[PDB]
Order: C-alpha cells, then structure tokens, then sequence
DNA sequence: ACTTTCAGGGTGGTATGGCCGTAGGCGAGCACAAGGCTGACTTTTCCTCCCCTTGTGCTGCCTTCTGGGGGGGGCCCAGCTCCTCCCCATGCCAGGGTCTTTTCCCCCAGGCAGGAAAACAAG
DNA sequence: CTTGTTTTCCTGCCTGGGGGAAAAGACCCTGGCATGGGGAGGAGCTGGGCCCCCCCCAGAAGGCAGCACAAGGGGAGGAAAAGTCAGCCTTGTGCTCGCCTACGGCCATACCACCCTGAAAGT
C-alpha cells in the first residue's frame, strides 16, 4: 500500500459514481480531478481520525474513531456505531 | 455489556407497524438516530440553560431545545408530544 | 405499588435511563423531575415517525423487513425530515432516483 | 450488420441502475489500501477496523456522488451535458471546500 | 455632445469605491421595519435594543454580499458578466440553501 | 413597521451590495430575487431570536439574542457582544 | 505566602485563573486539571497575539496608529490560516477584501 | 450596576507586546473579546466531547492540545500546540 | 431463559429559583428641517442569445487478461478487564492583589479647501 | 498616437471625540488544609487484524468505429449603464413618557445524595 494507490480509483468506479450522481456525460480529465479530490476528502478525514485514535492512545483506528472525525466535519454518519 | 434503545424502538415499530419487522443494520442506524437527536436536544438545553445563568435542565428548556432543532410541523408534534407526557407523569 | 416512570408517563421509551444520560451528560448542574419525561416524549415521537415512513417504504417495495434503504427512502420523501437530517449519512441507503429533466432523450 | 444502441441510452440506464442500488461502487481492496497509503503519512504501523475502512469508504462515496450531482447542476447551468473539471472546481469552491 | 463614459467603467469605479468601505449599504430604517413587520408573525408587541437591529443589519449585508460573489462567479461559469436570478438559484442550491 | 417593508431594499442598495460582491453588470430580475432572498434569511435569523428571546420571558430582543441565533446558524458574528 | 499569579508562573498574559474558573463553570466535565487552564490560556493568548500583530501591520499598511475591525478583518482575509480558522465569522464593520476577477476587467 | 468582565485587559497587554506604538479602538477590542470567547468555547467543547469519548471525568492538557490539534489549521495548530506545551512547562517546572 | 446491573422508594438537607417590590435605563413616540439619495426617463451601446458548422473527444462494443473477492488457516499483538493506591482535583475559608467602573484631557482621526496627477474616451 | 475632462489622491489647517491613563473599591484568585476518588500501572486474556495460499470469473483496459456535442464565428435585438432632473424621506436633533428589566430580599419546594431492593433488559 506504500506507492500510487490512488490508480485503484478506476475511470468505471468513477463512472459508476457519476452514475450514481445523475451524470449523463464525463470529460476525460474528470477522472484525475476526481483522484485529486477523493484524496484530498480522505486526507482530512483520516488525519482528524487518526488524532482520536493517538488521544485513545490505541493503535488501531475504530469505527467510532471515524464516525467522530466525520461528525466533526459536519457530514454525520449513521450505521457503523454512536 | 452495552446498552441502546433497540428494546424501545422494536416495541415503537410493533404499535406502528405490528407486522413489518427490522433489521440489525436498520435497527442499528435507527440507534444512531436516537442518540443523535438526544445530543442535538440535549446540547441546545445545555446553552439555554447556560444563557440565562440557570443551573437546571429542565422541561422548559428541553421544549426550547427541541422548538430550536425540529423543523415546522415536527417541533409542533414533539412539543405536543413532551407536553402531554409531562401533564399525565405530574398528574399521577 | 412500585410503578415505572415510563409507565407513569404513558410511554415506551426508558424515562429512567435519559435521566441518567441527562445528569451524566455533563449538560447542568441539576437536572429537573419532567425534563426526561419530556426528552423520552420527543424522542419516541420522533422514532415513530421515521419507523411508519419506512415501513410504508418497505410495503411500498413489497418486503416485509425496514432496512437502511427503507430508512433512506423515508429521510429523503419526507420534506422535514429530510431537512433534519440534512447532513446525515445512512450506511448503505443510496440516494432517490432522480434525473434532470435536460438529460432525457427528446 | 449487428446492432447497437447510441449514445446516451445507455448512460441514461446506467443511471437508472446505479441510483436505484446501495451497494458500494469502488472496489474495496483498492480503496482500502489507500486509505493505508493515506494514513501512513500520519502514523506508521497503523492498523485498521474492517468496519472503519467501510464507514470511510461509504462516506467518501456518499461525499462523490452529492458532489457530482453539483458538478452536473454545474454543467447544466452552461448549456452542456458533459462535466468537466471546472464545473467540479465550482461547485466545490461554492460549497467552501475551495473557498 | 458631452463626455459620457463608457458602460461599465462607473461600475468598475463603484466595485473598487463599495470594496474599499465598510459601512452600511441599505438605508437603516427602511432595514429596521422589515425587521419589526418580520418579527410581528413571531410575536407581537416586540420590542428590539437598537444594537440587536444593527446585529441584524450586519448580519444580513455580509450575507447578501457572499450570496453576490458565488452569483457572480455562476455568471462567469456560464461565460456571462450579467448575473442572473438562475445564479442566485445555483449558488443557493450549491451552498445547501434550496436543496 | 407591518406592511410592505421588503420594497424599503431598494434597487440602488442591491447594487451596492453586488458591486461589494464585484458583481459588474445585473439583470433587471435580480432586485427582486434578492429581495426574496433577504426575506427568508431574515424570517430565519428571527425566529430563532424570538424564541430566545420568550425563554427568556423578556419582551426586548437583544443583541445577545440576535448573535445566539445566527450562532446557532452557523453565522458567528462578531462585535455585537458575546 | 505572598499571592503569586498563576499566569506571571506560567509566563502568560491571559488570565489563567479566569479560565479554570470558565471551565469549571462551563460544565464540559467532572473535573479540571491543573495544565489544563494553562495550556488553554498559552492558546489563546497566541491566537490574540497572531491576529493582533497582522492587524497592526494592516494598520500601518494604512498609515493609521490604532487598529479597527477594517485591520482585523484585512488581517484575516489575508492570512490563509486565521481565513480557514475563522471562515464562518463575520466581523461587523470590517468590509471585504478587495478583489476583481479579471473576466470583468477593461480590455 | 453589576461588573462585566472581558478579556480587554490582557488583550491591550499582548498588544503593546507585538506593536508597542499602535492603538485599538473600542469595536476592535470588542471583536477581539468575541474572538477569544468563540475560540474558548470551541476548545473546551472539544475536550469535553474527547473526554467523554475516552470515558474520563477530567479535561486535561492532554485533551486540550487534542481539541487544538483537531481544530486548529497546520501551522497554527503547530505553533499553538508549542505554545500551550512551553507554558505548561514553564508552570509545572517552575516557581 | 438467567442474571446482574440499575431504576425506583423513602428520607434528610439545602440551595436554586420563584414572587413581590423598586428604580432607572432605554426603547417607543412625536415634531422638524434639508439635502442627499431615490425614482423616472432617455440614449445607445454592448452583451446575450440564437443559428450554423466543424472536428474532436466521448461513448458503445468486443476481446484479453489481471486482480479483487472469497473461503481457509495461523498467529501474535493490541484492546479490554481487574485490582492497588496514590497523587491529583474538590471543597472551604480568609485576605489581599487584580480587574472593573468613573473621570478627564490630548492626540489621532475626520472634514474641508485647494492643487496636482491619473486614467478615459473622443478624433 | 495628442488634448480636454472628469475623478481621485495628496497635503495643509482646524476640530472634535474617543481612547489611554489615573483612582477607589469590590470581588474573585491564591494560599493553606483536609479528603475522597479517578486514573495510571502491572499483570492476564483473547478477539481480531494481519498475513499468506489458491482459484476463478467478473471487471478493467485497450483498441476501433462512429457520432453527437462542445466551441467558435457571425449577426440581431433588447436590456442594462450612464447621465440628468424633480421629489421625498432618511437622518440627525431635540423632548417626553413610561415600561421593562435587572437587582434585592425572603423563603419554599425540588433536586441531590444515600441506603436498599426488586425488576428490566442484555446476553
């Protein structure tokens, strides 16, 4: 998992979440931009995670350890705990 | 052990619904559901409380809570709701 | 003679254990006698009207059995409650089927 | 000569598809490396809660699909049917993410 | 004939003059009985500190003036300078005010 | 102070307000668009202030109230108190 | 014993005294501990310490020798972290940032 | 008349430290008094919820440079963080 | 179905909060200019919108091959529980050092007149 | 590419008003003392997270055809912008009233705290 994992984000899977968004039609490059910004989306929740989990003093991330990080965001998440 | 309000919500859906059942995975949002809206009502009496320089929670605070949180016509419900109970409970 | 408090109060919710939660919850100092009467009211209120949605959702669809996208479906038809629970996450719910109207053949 | 169906019919039953199901739309093996290649610039050696990389992959799938429905009002709103990357950098930058 | 300037270099002065102040825009009085004649559907015989309608009138000129930036930036996405009331609409979606 | 008070927004302060927003040419249906839009922002901020304002058990609304109730909006003002 | 303040102790200005006492009176829990009003009051004492002297240079910038909320909201706008920090604050009386997008300027 | 309290004082303290020779008015001391009580409030609301979470009854440094960490952007939250730290320091291990 | 953890009953104490009284700060209300801002009309220009056309980039389809999903098994570490106890935080009282409110006056900001400079747009 | 024309910046002068210092006090912070309790630490245990293995078929990837959509150009019209002129209504000032809010004082009941037990809900 050490090197550009971000590829396993493939234009199908984003085609299907496009799919999923009501989008009839995608540009080429909206493929990378959306690699860009899932990143950058994950960054920020798991950093904020990743704090909970080192407060605890644990070393393995929870799910409550991201339900708290995604509460903290403002994007509540329901069915894994809370 | 832990605890939730999946005794308290089956017994909800069979006044609801007696015949339509629920499962662990909605049964388990419908957790998240509870005990969100509690720190949501609960959060919003605690200010209230702490505005006015008062020390108590109580019912007027909750109905101020839940009239700041619900929409329109579920706050109107729910105060009915809390209202009601509390007049039945302090009357025997 | 030792009746509940849920009982005295007509309801289905546990009005002991939100007076628990209440004064454990580092929200006051002092927690009244009618504020978790009230809290389990609301919240039992509130329960009942996101479980008949979804179990209208679920006769709608033919099953028997509420599940997160029976949940889903309620939250996001109902108008308020949609506005509630506006920034919420339901694992495994989906999203309305719902297309703009520029995308469809003429 | 065989036949075929032209474009737009099947993205249009594509979406049909894929607005009508809950099952989660990127591959879990991928994703949840990384979301360990993400993590690993936060703390090294960190292990991960089946239920937590599944709470993070339903919230990021949850967080692309709401944003692309604002992309296509996005592109809508420019007399097009194709999304392209600015409409992606507007509606993000309207919702804040961008500022 | 007199000197007249050209359309749209006066509204290049007002947007540097307006972005250099900070006061007030709308007419305070006019601001104050919208707020009363709004507040009577809530409760009547209200009365009002003069410094909660200046909260209020502040309050909603900063809004108003975000709103304009994302119409305005709407406008620009769909290659125009006119701002539109569908901008409004689209930045109101966006931000999560229309739904 | 009860009747047709929206109208008191007046077209060259809408303009002032989008020249501060950078806005360089309007169209003739956005005064009253904005208008609208006031309202409900208003209609919105009031409300909660009102009812802070009855738990209160007070008659005045205050400053205090107003800056709860945009708090509480996420609309955090500053200078008014708090 | 001469009274010692906890704050000249700390090497703060802020009032680390106040504190405890707001946070043990704010209900946020059971108890406080001893570094916890500490550490809060060197926060927000940096905090205070960061936007002042950014408003104090939009102050000069301006050639004027008393800050207004023009300079703290300059300051602000300008500083990409306090502008994260503090991105859902108004501040009342301190305008805009001066900006126009170069579709709308002369050509 | 009862007696308010702000954080005015102090602020004019820190202030004649980073800009000795420049002023402030009453509406900017204001917002700065709104400032620290926004900033204040938002702290001790995350350390609170971290101390729950953990099942502690006590908010301590800890949870404070947790909450700080949790809120406050890169640099600032680095640079707070050591701040908080070095005073906690300096008071423990000192007078 | 067992159980074991917690909600209910009864009693003591006090502290929070409700009620009556009171005073003044400030919010509402009424005149009264007057002048600066608004409303309305006119010109016309320039920006929006529609139509056409090109080519390029996207989609649909087909085939190959990889790798994700699904069991199967081992293992070892990390999270959770339990028992000690001791150091820390709490509660209380006495006394002064700090912070709040009132007073004032002097420098920094606001207003204005006059001149210089800087873009603008016509030719 | 020049010259005239509005508009804004700069600087000196006058002025006022609001902020920074000073003083009295009042109020809460600190010191000192006693004390229960929570959480840090040393074990022990086992649940699950990691890691490897094998297989296979479902999905991704690459290529090709073809088409439809994005984009650029051109032209027409209609709708804002700018300028001018008459009016009106905001606002700044001043005077009045009285209502509401905030404080004080007294006390009453409602909630905390604690000791026990039975039953509710968790496995």
């Amino acid at each position: 998992v050490l090197r550009d994992n971000i590829q396993g984000i493939t234009k199908p899977a984003i085609r299907r979440l496009a799919r999923r968004g009501g989008v009839k039609r995608i540009s080429g490059l909206i493929y990378e931009e959306t690699r860009g910004v899932l990143k950058v989306f994950l960054e920020n929740v798991i950093r904020d995670a990743v704090t909970y989990t080192e407060h605890a003093k644990r070393k393995t991330v929870t799910a409550m350890d991201v339900v708290y990080a995604l509460k903290r965001q403002g994007r509540t998440l329901y069915g894994f705990g809370g | 052990r832990k605890e939730s309000y999946s005794v308290y919500v089956y017994k909800v859906l069979k006044q609801v619904h007696p015949d339509t059942g629920i499962s662990s995975k909605a049964m388990g949002i419908m957790n998240s559901f509870v005990n969100d809206i509690f720190e949501r009502i609960a959060g919003e009496a605690s200010r209230l409380a702490h505005y006015n320089k008062r020390s108590t929670i109580t019912s007027r605070e909750i109905q101020t809570a839940v009239r700041l949180l619900l929409p329109g016509e579920l706050a109107k419900h729910a105060v009915s709701e809390g209202t009601k109970a509390v007049t039945k409970y302090t009357s025997s | 003679k030792a009746k509940s408090r849920s009982s005295r109060a007509g309801l289905q919710f546990p009005v002991g254990r939100v007076h628990r939660l209440l004064r454990k919850g580092n929200y006051a100092e002092r927690v009244g006698a009618g504020a978790p009467v009230y809290m389990a009211a609301v919240l039992e209120y509130l329960t009942a009207e996101i479980l008949e949605l979804a179990g209208n959702a679920a006769r709608d669809n033919k099953k028997t059995r509420i599940i997160p996208r029976h949940l889903q479906l309620a939250i996001r038809n109902d108008e308020e409650l949609n506005k509630l629970l506006g920034k919420v996450t339901i694992a495994q719910g989906g999203v309305l089927p719902n297309i703009q109207a520029v995308l469809l053949p003429k | 000569k065989p036949h075929r169906y032209r474009p737009g019919t099947v993205a249009l039953r594509e979406i049909r598809r894929y607005q009508k199901s809950t099952e989660l739309l990127i591959r879990k093996l991928p994703f949840q490396r990384l979301v360990r290649e993400i993590a690993q610039d936060f703390k090294t050696d960190l292990r991960f809660q089946s239920s937590a990389v599944m709470a993070l992959q339903e919230a990021s799938e949850a967080y692309l699909v709401g944003l692309f429905e604002d992309t296509n009002l996005c592109a809508i709103h420019a007399k097009r049917v194709t999304i392209m990357p600015k409409d992606i950098q507007l509606a993000r930058r309207i919702r804040g993410e961008r500022a």
